[PDB]
Formats: structure tokens, C-alpha cells, sequence
């Protein structure tokens, strides 16, 4: 931890004396003796196993819509909204997603 | 082939079929701020509450 002087107002770091360890410091006589114990308890923040991401449950959340599809007959239908500017002027573009056992994506 | 301000006005029947839906999507949305704040939507994704 941060530990200073009393009598001078500096820091000490500990190293060996004579007979035991000591709390020394270099601006100021000053010796503390080294008794039965002295410790810190410290936590570090451990880890945590992070989630599975993917799969129908996390397209649950987004609004799906009821119109074909031209690959396998199915009213099946993801629709995503998106701006973009054209080469002319800007026209509101839409994505297309199968929710059957092939599941494609197309831009329109 | 002409467009004049009649073309584009909102039917008397349909200004009551978006009320309901703005309020229930008023009711259902004002109701996930408490719920975050008791502490609950359980989250598939990996992401924070917010
Ligand atoms: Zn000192
Ligand atoms: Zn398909």
C-alpha cells in the first residue's frame, strides 16, 4: 500500500537489517520493527464466460414480415430497412431473408 | 396525369387504426424502463443492459 513517515513525511521501503527485516527509508532515521504479521487482501476482477452468439433466437427480436420468396415458395420473409443514395437521388433500399431450411439473403 | 394535396389525405377510418397502435406501443415501451430498473430481460445476445 502507501505507507510514509511520521517524523519526516517521506516513504519507507522494507529491506534487511541486522536480525530480522526492517521498514527502512533514505531521507530520515527511522526504523520500524517487523512483528508477527502484516498483509493486504487484494481482488482482482476475474473473468466471465461470455454468451453463444447466432441462431433463430437472436432473430426472434427483429420484426419478420409475410411475403414469397422466389427460391422455395414460402411466405417465410426477413425484411431490413436501409438508406442509401443512388446515382440519381436517394431511394429507401430493402433486404430479403428466407426463414426456411435454406435461409439465402438478398438485397433488392 | 396530374397530382394535387386530395390525393394524399389520411382517411377518417385510418387516423383511428394508427391511435391504437401508438398507444399500444407507448404502453408496451414505458413498461421495459421499469422492468430494467427491477432488474429483468433476460438476454440472449451477448450485450448490457442498456
Ligand atoms: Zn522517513
Ligand atoms: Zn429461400
Amino acid at each position: 500500500m502507501l505507507l510514509f513517515c511520521p517524523g519526516c513525511g517521506n516513504g519507507l521501503i522494507v529491506e534487511e537489517g541486522q536480525r530480522c527485516h526492517r521498514f527502512s527509508c533514505n531521507t530520515c532515521p527511522y526504523v520500524h520493527n517487523i512483528t508477527r504479521k502484516v498483509t493486504n487482501r487484494k481482488y482482482p476482477k476475474l473473468k466471465e464466460v461470455d454468451d453463444v452468439l447466432g441462431g433463430a433466437a437472436a432473430w426472434e427480436n427483429v420484426d419478420s414480415t409475410a411475403e414469397s420468396c422466389p427460391k422455395c415458395e414460402h411466405p417465410r420473409a426477413y425484411f431490413m430497412q436501409l438508406q442509401t443514395r443512388s446515382a440519381d437521388e436517394p431511394m429507401t433500399t430493402f433486404y430479403k431473408c428466407c426463414n426456411a431450411q435454406c435461409g439465402h439473403r438478398w438485397r433488392d | 396525369f396530374s397530382i394535387g394535396i386530395g390525393d394524399v389525405t389520411p382517411g377518417q377510418g385510418l387516423l383511428k387504426a394508427k391511435y391504437e397502435l401508438l398507444n399500444a406501443g407507448y404502453k408496451k415501451c414505458d413498461e421495459y424502463i421499469e422492468a430494467l430498473n427491477t432488474g429483468k430481460l433476460q438476454q440472449q445476445p451477448g450485450c448490457t443492459a442498456e
